[PDB]
RNA sequence: CCGACUUACCAACCCGAUGCAAACUGCGAAUACCGGAGAAUGUUAUCACGGGAGACACACGGCGGGUGCUAACGUCCGUCGUGAAGAGGGAAACAACCCAGACCGCCAGCUAAGGUCCCAAAGUCAUGGUUAAGUGGGAAACGAUGUGGGAAGGCCCAGACAGCCAGGAUGUUGGCUUAGAAGCAGCCAUCAUUUAAAGAAAGCGUAAUAGCUCACUGGUCGAGUCGGCCUGCGCGGAAGAU
RNA sequence: GAUGUCGGCUCAUCACAUCCUGGGGCUGAAGUAGGUCCCAAGGGUAUGGCUGUUCGCCAUUUAAAGUGGUACGCGAGCUGGGUUUAGAACGUCGUGAGACAGUUCGGUCCCUAUCUGCCGUGGGCGCUGGAGAACUGAGGGGGGCUGCUCCUAGUACGAGA
């Protein structure tokens, strides 16, 4: 990775704690906002993060790009707050939030019992739009992954749960 | 090596799983690692009967206080 | 099959070798397909390979063929007990030997001839090599 | 998907990725070209 | 070069004109969204001003290896360069034509015959000059700013619409 | 996937934008209604000629909004007009169904200069030359 | 037209030539007239890819061995019966 | 009426270049063989005639060919190790393999084929590269940017390489056709334009239009990367009766 | 000096490339449905007839009527039906004796289990002085299948059904 051989700059008040192959990021965090890298040593200084050698997995630079992506993500995380825009295509499915639960369906009265930890919260403007709120980049996408694990976006009208990189072509009914 | 045995089935054969062994006391994983390292039938049995393992880090079957050992 | 009218005689001994039975270098053009292994061709495979090269290259360049079926081969069918004489003549066989180059070209650009030989190597029973000549 | 071996591409680019020890071919905007084998 | 000439070609190409050029302007708008990009090409052939889009890496290598027009750090991140080799006043006129579909706050700074012209000054330069009215304003700026009154000796064509 | 790609084509009259079959099916699919398009397109198309098709090129966001750029009359309509035709040849450079003067071609060039990028008044002309050649019109003096 | 290397050598037999191919070197010879040629070792690859074009064979070569320089161009070639790499090459003085 | 100017094409003898052969030949080894003469060794290997035969039914395998599909633990012939007609070492073992040739004794040593974490006798060996798959320690076609080294080479800090993002352009929905007919249903134009960059488009896709991948441009971005070819390791290909 | 057959009955058993419900990609899949389609040994996996019958032909049950192996599973299980079984003799052929997998009539099939397994069952011994009583789970199998309609639900989608 080109980018583990150039340092990554850290604002004022962002505390990036180096104690082992775990590095733990605080500033103005909703939660435990943290980074896992093994093959590199990252010292904090206090204004800029410095990348150098440690031991790791047998693939070439296995963790040194990993440390670059993850450090910058978590640092943007505690400051401004990470992205929050979740959505679904189709109607007749619900997207109604009640507390820490998201009510979704295939066609059925009962909820699908999709539930969230303490660390994060939601609300919904409309019955297709979900706002997830937090500071750790991983967990917001882990409840998004679970939401797509009962109905997905698949090409026939395109209907489903949409989040990050999307794998669907949005086909229609056939006519020849 | 998931240690199949005859025990009566239909359609297939019934088996013990590697997965069962952990849920029913921690010993059995450790146990079929030292068993399989001993010879033949009878000698491998005379050797075997000198091992004890149990639940591990909590087991009463240690009250003797033996000779302590690190390997 | 892309086979000869008559070579030698009509019914003939199979043709085993302990090493080289001729053909191992480039002999025309600027490039070709080398075998780097050994085995039989029933002429059907030569044809199949020729079709592939003619479908990729079209009019751009002519083909020089550096192999042909030499020896007729009998079969005694899998319906009757072996040990008593010699079967009907069934196919003409080309004996490919190790590093025998099969087909050569120069008319068409290098990448058309190289690609045309990759298609031809799927019709063949071994793993092969593009071979370059430039003049000699 | 099918038991199609060999991990040659099907579109001008695919994400070529070794999942659970079998290399899958799949496009970056399409689920159609997902193949179980390669 | 023989894989891609396009990327090697562009380094020589800024460096030639930017040594060459009486005014150039180093601005931020990125090498995406065709609508603003087309309009800065379009009006640029009218006023007699040429525009290239160039990385800050290419731009820093063009100042390292070759003489430039004195905007040696005025490039930051994704950066476009509009430049005139014969008519300095057109260079400032093109952003005032181009803000009618996007913006004018896009300039970071400008240069004029070796002098730094900031991003507040160019809004004065741009008010329908021909080459002589641009030149005239650069002398009116200096004359003001230099405290000696030997520095003033002509206004009757040097500070008119006449030849300057 | 997200509809964040490439300048989408449409070329339509002001009253040819109320039904769907003249337009093609695509706007409906990208989250734009035939009625909202029709109202938005007349805003910049009836400022000029409306009885013939004005070219329009569209960008669509992942949030089901749209932007559209509306232009003056196409050089391609003008070349039909100035030549006395409504139809071309369907086999250009091999069959020729009329002719256009060069001095006239430059006035067509100038009418399309509201949106043309060519550095000389000839450069604009040389782009609509191949437009004339496509429609079976011979470019002569 | 290329700049290649040689160390001076003479061998006899299959075993010797194979002992060169064991450490990724192989032999060559330099003729002219009807006399005792200049016998050399070469490297496998320093003469195969420089040879992937007709300029190797149409133009003359700077071949350096123990301060001797003589000028030579390629002649007909001997290739392995399982690799495209060069088993033995000929040269004429030019 | 007789006769005839008049090759446009095919595919030969032939001709040049190119490929090939037990039963074809312009050329032709290595090795084997004999008798002498010499070293060495063999308690006769070989010779006469008299008494006794047995074997002629061989088998998994080296060397090579025919028969067979360059299938078969296949079949046969000249040639040979082992079993036949010999203990031991090693192989989950065996008739037959590899090392090796059982006088007999030796709580002796060494070396072989084969081994060195326990089983089990000896290396979790010192030093480095790589696979995530129990591959290793189960096989081919076959493919790919699965991973690394190496010389030659293109690119290569002047910005690569590959992808992800965003753009994919000005005339332009060019002409016909048509639900519309847009680079991508079909076909003809097959170009020009400001440019730093955008083919009137390589591939996919409700067949289109749409949606989508693509170099190139600019972000991520400042160091390796990829094509041919030699090479260790990987992948799926590799589903059947305690 | 015996690895011995068809056909019927009984009794099984294992491989999953599963007849089916079940989770899931695709589709030239709108949805319903199907094609395409992977995991899966867990479990239910049909029968009477004629015929010595495989295979056949036919009626049918159940939501349903699968593939493969087993000395072509199982005469140290059963009958002994089948081939001229051994017998005429019809049909057939040769001079005849004799033959025929066309055929019709009825028609000789053994083993009390040594070791081995499989399931049920007792004696004797270690259980740490002996005795009686409850008893933990190291270990290991069984239910396991599958339709109907009420609700789920006339709703998303589609032109409409």
């Amino acid at each position: 990775s080109r980018v583990a051989k150039a340092p990554v700059v850290v604002p004022a008040g962002v505390d990036v704690k180096i104690n082992g192959q775990v590095i733990t990021i605080k500033g103005k965090n909703g939660e435990l906002t943290r980074t896992l890298n093994d093959a590199v040593e990252v010292k904090h200084a206090d204004n800029t993060l410095t990348f150098g050698p440690r031991d790791g997995y047998a693939d070439g630079w296995a963790q040194a790009g990993t440390a670059r992506a993850l450090l910058n993500s978590m640092v943007i995380g505690v400051t401004e707050g990470f992205t929050k825009k979740l959505q679904l295509v189709g109607v007749g499915y619900r997207a109604a939030v009640k507390g820490n639960v998201i009510n979704l369906s295939l066609g059925f009265s009962h909820p699908v019992d999709h539930q969230l930890p303490a660390g994060i919260t939601a609300e919904c403007p409309t019955q297709t739009e979900i706002v997830l709120k937090g500071a750790d980049k991983q967990v917001i996408g882990q409840v998004a992954a679970d939401l797509r694990a009962y109905r997905r976006p698949e090409p026939y009208k395109g209907k489903g749960v949409r989040y990050a990189d999307e794998v669907v072509r949005t086909k229609e009914a056939k006519k020849k | 090596k998931v240690y199949y045995h005859h025990t009566g089935h239909i359609g297939g054969i019934k088996q013990a799983t590697f997965e069962e062994m952990i849920a029913r006391r921690p010993e059995r994983v450790i146990e079929i690692a030292v068993k399989g390292m001993l010879p033949k039938g009878p000698l491998g049995r005379a050797m075997f009967r000198k091992l004890k393992v149990y639940a591990g880090n909590e087991h009463n079957h240690a009250a003797q206080q033996p000779q302590v050992l690190d390997i | 099959m892309l086979q000869p009218k008559r070579t030698k005689f009509r019914k003939m001994h199979k043709g085993r070798n302990r090493g080289l039975a001729q053909g191992t270098d480039v002999s025309f053009g600027s490039f070709g397909l080398k075998a780097v292994g050994r085995g039989r061709l029933t002429a059907r495979q030569i044809e199949a390979a020729r079709r592939a090269m003619t479908r990729a290259v079209k009019r751009q360049g002519k083909i020089w063929i550096r192999v042909f079926p030499d020896k007729p081969i009998t079969e005694k069918p899998l319906a009757v007990r072996m040990g008593k004489g010699k079967g009907n003549v069934e196919y003409w066989v080309a004996l490919i030997q190790p590093g025998k180059v099969l087909y050569e070209m120069d008319g068409v650009p290098e990448e058309l001839a190289r690609e045309a030989f990759k298609l031809a190597a799927a019709k063949l029973p071994i793993k092969t090599t593009f071979v370059t000549k430039t003049v000699m | 998907m099918k038991v199609r071996a060999s991990v040659k591409k099907l579109c001008r680019n695919c994400k070529i990725v070794k999942r659970d020890g079998v290399i899958r071919v799949i496009c970056s905007a399409e689920p159609k070209h997902k193949q179980r084998q390669g | 070069a023989l894989n891609l000439q396009d990327k090697q070609a562009i380094v020589a190409e800024v460096s030639e004109v930017a040594k060459g050029a009486l005014s150039a302007v180093v601005a931020d708008s990125r090498g995406v969204t065709v609508d603003k990009m087309t309009e800065l090409r379009k009006a640029g052939r009218e006023a007699g001003v040429y525009m290239r889009v160039v990385r800050n890496t290419l731009l820093r290598r063009a100042v390292e290896g070759t003489p430039f027009e004195c905007l040696k750090d005025a490039f930051v991140g994704p950066t476009l360069i509009a430049y005139s080799m014969e008519h300095p006043g057109a260079a400032a006129r093109l952003f005032k034509e181009f803000a009618k579909a996007n913006a004018k706050f896009e300039v970071k700074a400008a240069a004029f015959e070796g002098e730094l012209i900031p991003a507040s000054q160019i809004d004065r330069l741009a008010t329908l000059p021909t080459y002589e009215e641009a030149i005239a304003r650069l002398m009116a700026t200096m004359k003001e700013a230099s405290a000696g009154k030997l520095v003033r000796t002509l206004a009757a064509v040097r500070d008119a619409k006449e030849a300057a | 996937a997200k509809k964040v790609q490439a300048y989408v084509k449409l070329q339509v009259a002001a009253g040819m934008a109320n039904p769907s079959p003249p337009v093609g099916p695509a706007l409906g699919q990208q989250g734009v209604n035939i009625m909202e398009f029709c109202k938005a397109f007349n805003a910049k198309t009836d400022s000029i000629e409306k009885g013939l098709p004005i070219p329009v090129v569209i960008t669509v966001y992942a949030d089901r909004s749209f932007t559209f750029v509306t232009k003056t009359p196409p050089a391609a309509v003008l070349l039909k007009k100035a030549a006395g035709i409504k139809s071309g040849s369907g086999k250009p450079n091999k069959d020729k169904v009329g002719k256009i003067s060069r001095a006239q071609l430059q006035e067509i060039a100038q009418t399309k200069a509201a949106d043309m990028t060519g550095a000389d008044i000839e450069a604009m002309t040389r782009s609509i030359e191949g437009t004339a050649r496509s429609m079976g019109l011979v470019v002569e003096d | 037209m290329f700049t290649i290397n040689a160390e001076v050598r003479k061998e006899q037999g299959k075993g010797a030539s194979r002992r060169l191919r064991a450490a990724n070197k192989f032999p060559a010879i330099i003729y002219g007239g009807k006399e005792a040629p200049l016998a050399i070792e070469l490297d496998h690859d320093k003469v195969m890819n420089m040879q992937a074009k007709a300029e190797f064979y149409s133009e003359v070569l700077t071949i350096v061995v123990d301060g001797k320089e003589i000028k030579v161009k390629a002649q007909d070639v001997q290739r392995h019966p399982y690799k495209p790499k060069l088993q033995h090459i000929d040269f004429v003085r030019a």
